[PDB]
């Protein structure tokens, strides 16, 4: 049987291609969201303070 | 909804920050030419009634 192998390596082949492509921008667009929303709390604070 | 609750507080607070800011100036504008007029008041009532005290000598 070696359908199986076939799969998985499909599978290999295609995550190894999602942490090519995919995943690097995906993560990009997160993190810039995470930044953006704490330099907002960031600058929130520091209307607090003055 | 408490994300526009923080955005809106900052800017509230920056806003009637810099309010109060400008009012402290006025105030301390408002308190020194009010002791200026209180002070002109003064000795000028000493000048009227010392020359009330001159014309009655």
């Amino acid at each position: 049987m070696s359908t199986f192998i076939g799969q998985l390596f499909g599978f290999a082949v295609i995550v190894y291609l999602v942490w090519r492509f995919i995943v690097p921008l995906v993560g990009r667009l997160m993190s810039a969201r995470q930044d953006t929303v704490r330099q907002q709390l960031a600058d929130a604070a520091a209307a607090a303070d003055r | 909804r408490e994300r526009d609750a923080m955005v809106a507080k900052t800017l509230a607070d920056n806003k009637k920050s810099d309010e109060q800011f400008a009012a402290a100036q006025a105030d301390y504008d408002e308190a020194m030419t009010e002791a200026r007029v209180q002070a002109s008041s003064l000795r000028d009532n000493a000048r009227a009634d010392g020359r009330k005290v001159i014309e009655d000598a």
